[PDB]
């Protein structure tokens, strides 16, 4: 892990956002029934272009700050920006339980979407397509989609930790009498 | 001659700019049909100068021919209504 640049991608994120909402504002504008100038698109925009920017704020700035500041990469990261960008999409209701709505369930999908890898196609070398799997060899180390059918007694003891029943030795073996 | 014959085909693109405005800015639509003409000519004067000056001719054959020519008579049997270009209409795009 080495640091995202907080400012300078938040800045490029303020650039898009502005950009997309004047295409938005443009579209409104065009689309629109009524009369309508040239200069109306703003006056009669809905304040598009402010969603677009604020939300691309919010999103970027928040998700490099909390990468960075957890020094990790992963799908919390995405549950805090969609946590802001909701904050800011919620408060143009003007009602507490609706900018609570907002916050926690934005943020709910945002990190749906970013622990199942943050993408929308498919990351192609680590699918199950490309990848070893089935039954693994003499005594290879397992990876993520492979089967075995008995785990060393190690990485049990290793990953779930000794209590409750996992032992690092079987019991009757271990209370046999000389 | 170089100076004009070297530029002919910039000439035909500039021609075609302005007959495509042509085209849309009418008033009467018969007279976008006939600006519709206009960028046929200069499409086959194109063709010509690239080399391919059979497809100049077969383009007059038919997208004028034949195709502008049944625009036309369908315009002249059938009653058409239009507006006309104006800022309160169209600045808004
Ligand atoms: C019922 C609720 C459903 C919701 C839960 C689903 C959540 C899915 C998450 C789990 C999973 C897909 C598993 C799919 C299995 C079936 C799918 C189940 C049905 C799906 C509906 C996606 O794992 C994703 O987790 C994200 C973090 O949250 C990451 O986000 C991003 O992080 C940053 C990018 O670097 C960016 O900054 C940013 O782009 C994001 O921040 C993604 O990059 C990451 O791919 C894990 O798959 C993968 O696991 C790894 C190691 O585990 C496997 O390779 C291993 O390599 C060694 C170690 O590496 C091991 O030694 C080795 O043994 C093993 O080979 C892979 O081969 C692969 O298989
Ligand atoms: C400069 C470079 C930086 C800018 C680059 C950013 C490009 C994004 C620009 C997008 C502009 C937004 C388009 C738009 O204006 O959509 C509005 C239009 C009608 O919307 P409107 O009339 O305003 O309101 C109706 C509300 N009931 O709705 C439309 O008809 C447009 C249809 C959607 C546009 C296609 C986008 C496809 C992707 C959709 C994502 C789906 C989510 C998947 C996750
Ligand atoms: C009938 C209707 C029933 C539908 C059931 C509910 C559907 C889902 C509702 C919305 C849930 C949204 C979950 C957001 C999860 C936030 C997140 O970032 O998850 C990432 C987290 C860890 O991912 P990872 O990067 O691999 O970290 C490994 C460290 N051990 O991943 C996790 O460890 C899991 C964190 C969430 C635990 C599950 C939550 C309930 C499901
Ligand atoms: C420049 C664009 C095209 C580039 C080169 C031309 C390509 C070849 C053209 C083939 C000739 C047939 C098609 C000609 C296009 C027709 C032009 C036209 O649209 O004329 C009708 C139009 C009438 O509109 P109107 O109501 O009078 O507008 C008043 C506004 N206050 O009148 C007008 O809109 C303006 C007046 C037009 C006068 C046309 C005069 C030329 C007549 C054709 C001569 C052909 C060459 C001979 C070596």
């Amino acid at each position: 892990f080495h640091p995202y640049n907080t400012l300078g991608l938040a800045t490029q994120s303020a650039m898009v956002g502005l950009g997309a909402g004047v295409v938005a504002a443009a579209a409104r504008n065009s689309l629109a029934t009524g009369p309508r100038n040239i200069l109306t698109t703003f006056s009669k925009s809905g304040g598009v272009v402010t969603i677009f920017t604020g939300a691309s704020i919010a999103y970027v700035f928040t998700y490099c700050s909390a990468a960075n500041l957890r020094e990790r990469k992963d799908g919390w990261n995405h549950m805090w920006a969609g946590a802001a960008t909701g904050a800011v999409l919620g408060a143009r209701t003007k009602l507490v339980p609706a900018f609570i709505g907002w916050t926690v369930l934005c943020g709910a999908a945002c990190g749906l979407f970013g622990w199942t890898g943050a993408r929308f196609n498919a990351d192609r070398k680590a699918s199950l397509e490309q990848s070893p799997k089935g039954f693994v060899q003499e005594d290879a180390h397992q990876t993520f989609w492979e089967v075995v059918h008995r785990r060393p007694l190690s990485l049990t003891v290793e990953q779930l930790g000794e209590g409750r029943g996992i032992n690092a030795v079987p019991i009757a073996t271990a209370t046999e009498a000389p | 001659m170089m100076y004009l014959t070297y530029y002919f085909i910039e000439i035909t693109i500039f021609l075609a700019i302005l007959c495509t405005i042509f085209i849309i800015s009418a008033k009467n639509p018969m007279v976008s049909i006939l600006y519709m003409i206009a960028l046929f000519v200069i499409a086959a004067m194109y063709l010509y100068l690239i080399g391919l000056g059979i497809f100049s001719l077969l383009y007059i054959m038919i997208y004028i021919g034949a195709i502008a020519v049944l625009f036309l008579f369908i315009i002249t049997l059938l009653d058409i209504n239009s507006t006309e270009l104006s800022v309160k209409s169209n600045i808004r795009d």
